[PDB]
């Protein structure tokens, strides 16, 4: 039979189709160079043009940005400026037009990451003061002081910062299509964070008291976000050292964003079963 | 105020031996183009001098739009220039004194260059910038032809009262 | 045989992914040696009239 | 030495296209990008035209032939060449004094 791969309805079967080969050309294709010496053939043709056309040479300077060549014998003419003109689009595309088409997506927004969350009217439960009790007796965010918890409000680097969020946009966007409360959806929408649950009864259950989870690191390295229109992105650190960031000592050794936010969705999720517990394990990097 | 208030400016122009001449076996030959201007500490700069003529130069060295001919032509080098389309003069840029054929004698063809030539430069006093043009031609054998253009100007301040004509506009270039 | 200048043009940004990390080398190895000599045209063109002849 | 196609195919276009499917007026001029297209040739613009200025005269003063692309595109877009001149390499004459009363390939076959 048919080998399942998991989506956003279940358990579901993939395909591919044949290649058609009808795309119109992407930002990858657009290239400074071929789009710059691509004007000299906008100007018109006579004995005036044809030897200034015939001798242009572009070649790259030291941070790209193709420029004409000037030989020894170069003779000025208004060819010089169509060049310059070609290499003006080239420039105003990447920094006007792909910007906007790139932070139109949640799935490849890079520096509005922070105002998508925003849109999302996203908060966090870890963070408020008078938070659910039933949250645990101490998170891991949370050293115990006389007149009760308190919590620190962490500033994580700018790196590891736009990772989480990024991740975070992800499995937002997936969860606003509606599913079915099942383990195997669930799994796959916030799946980006690199976080699994796993129950730990292992009989057949349904009769017991409690229903327990735990949740379990897929990786240890987020997806990071590519700037350009072509590689990969960079992957960067899921979790952040205690030491490291001169924090008080009472906190866990290794602090992971991603399971606490991946928690919070979880719990609102399936609020209305009665009787469902987390039982949270410390896990380390390998 | 100062009585200079005219404000138009002049922008680049076209000049004859900008980038020196080219000599050959056969003689040697201007190539007109644009002129570099250097200060003292660099600073380069382009030139805004003899405006009509630098016009003219255009005028003749373009290839204007090639009649049809019931066989056709490839579409690269159909002639003229894209963007005449939003031009509201109802004129057609470039020249077409090289789409000539040799009919007859040599100087039935020399007549008929001339005629295009004529046919050509009058778009100059269209323009204003020039009251009238006139070329001379003289054929004295098989080797050496002569071609002479007469472009005539006027002064930027009016001196004269009472012309049959008009003052012809855009003549703020005084050529 | 001596005659080649591949062109690849997807190395670089493409929009059909070029496979990352995919590269290709090209290089020669041996050249050829030896062309023949023909010299006998008045025997097999031998009083035929050609408008043109192309010789590759 | 850098020609990104085949030598003996361009050879042959040429010929094919003077071999009487145009010439059959002995007085054709094959050149120009409306009769010296090579069209059944594609090739990809140059980052560099190959025959620098200063060589392209060199040649067509020596008797050579040479073509170049038909139309101006980016770097790496497809085009087609065409011939500049239509030369016979003819130069100077038996009686060693030079002329050039076979420059020109129309001269040839106007002659026969």
């Amino acid at each position: 039979m048919n080998v399942l791969v998991p989506g956003i309805d279940g358990m579901v079967s993939a395909g591919k189709f044949e290649y058609s080969g009808c795309c119109p050309p992407d930002f990858a294709d657009m290239d400074e160079c071929t789009l710059a010496t691509s004007y000299v053939g906008l100007l018109p043709s006579g004995p005036l043009w044809d030897r200034a056309k015939y001798e242009a040479i572009t070649t790259i300077t030291a941070t790209g940005n193709c420029a004409a060549c000037w030989t020894e014998d170069h003779c000025p003419t208004l060819v010089d400026y169509a060049v310059n003109v070609g290499a003006r689009l080239a420039s105003v595309i990447d920094m006007t037009l792909w910007p906007a088409v790139r932070e139109s997506d949640p799935f490849t927004a890079v520096t509005s990451t922070a105002d998508w969350l925003e849109r999302f009217k996203w908060v966090n439960c870890f963070e408020t003061s008078c938070r659910s009790k039933a949250l645990g007796e101490i998170t891991p965010i949370e050293y115990m002081t006389e007149c009760g918890p308190v919590y620190v409000a962490i500033n994580y680097p700018p790196s590891i910062k736009q990772a989480f969020e990024s991740a975070l946009i992800k499995s937002l966007e997936r969860l606003s299509m509606g599913i079915i409360k099942n383990l195997a959806s669930i799994n796959f929408v916030i799946e980006p964070l690199k976080v699994r649950v796993v129950p730990l009864d292992t009989t057949n259950a349904c009769e017991n008291e409690t229903l327990c989870v735990t949740f379990e690191k897929t990786s240890d390295f987020f997806d990071g976000v590519n700037q350009n229109p072509c590689g990969i992105p960079s992957p960067v650190a899921a979790y952040i050292d205690r030491d490291v960031m001169q924090l008080p000592s009472e906190l866990p050794k290794y602090i992971w964003p991603g399971h606490m936010a991946a928690e919070c969705v979880v719990r609102s999720l399936l609020s209305h079963v009665s009787r469902f517990c987390v039982v949270r394990t410390d896990q380390t990097p390998d | 105020n100062f009585e200079t208030a005219d404000r138009r400016k002049r922008f680049w122009t076209t000049q004859v031996a900008a980038c020196g001449q080219s000599s050959d076996d056969c003689g040697d030959c201007a190539r007109p183009g644009l002129q570099l201007l250097c200060n003292g500490e660099g600073r380069i700069t382009i030139a805004t001098d003899n405006y009509v003529a630098g016009l003219a130069l255009n005028i003749l060295l373009t290839d204007a739009s090639k009649a049809d001919t019931g066989c056709g032509w490839t579409p690269g080098n159909r002639g003229g220039f894209w963007g005449d389309s939003f031009r509201s003069d109802n004129m057609r840029s470039g020249s077409k004194i090289r789409q000539v054929t040799a009919r007859g004698s040599m100087r039935e063809t020399v007549a008929l260059i001339r005629a295009y030539a004529i046919d050509d430069l009058k778009k100059l006093v269209a323009y204003g910038v020039a009251k009238s043009v006139d070329v001379d031609l003289t054929y004295q054998g098989s080797n050496k032809i002569d071609m002479t253009i007469m472009i005539q100007g006027v002064d930027g301040n009016e001196s004269r009262v009472g012309l049959t004509g008009e003052r012809i506009a855009n003549a703020w270039v005084w050529s | 045989g001596n005659h080649l200048s591949v062109i690849y043009t997807n190395l670089g940004s493409c929009t059909s992914v070029t496979p990352e990390g995919v590269t290709v080398a090209f290089a020669q190895t041996t050249p050829g040696s030896v062309n023949p000599e023909p010299n006998d045209y008045a025997s097999v063109v031998n009083e035929c009239c050609f408008a043109v002849y192309v010789l590759s | 030495t850098t020609y990104p196609v085949l030598p003996y195919l361009t050879n042959a276009a040429y010929g094919a296209l003077s071999a009487c499917s145009t010439c059959e007026n002995p007085e054709l001029n094959v050149q120009g990008q409306t009769y010296g297209l090579l069209s059944c040739i594609n090739m990809p613009e140059s980052c560099t035209p190959g025959w620098e200025f200063t060589e392209v005269t060199q040649l067509q003063n020596n008797g050579f032939v040479v073509s170049g692309p038909a139309t101006t595109s980016g770097q790496g877009n497809f085009t087609s060449p065409y011939i500049y001149n239509d030369v016979t390499n003819y130069l100077r004459d038996e009686k060693n004094r030079p002329n050039a009363t076979f420059r020109d390939a129309s001269s040839r076959r106007l002659a026969a």
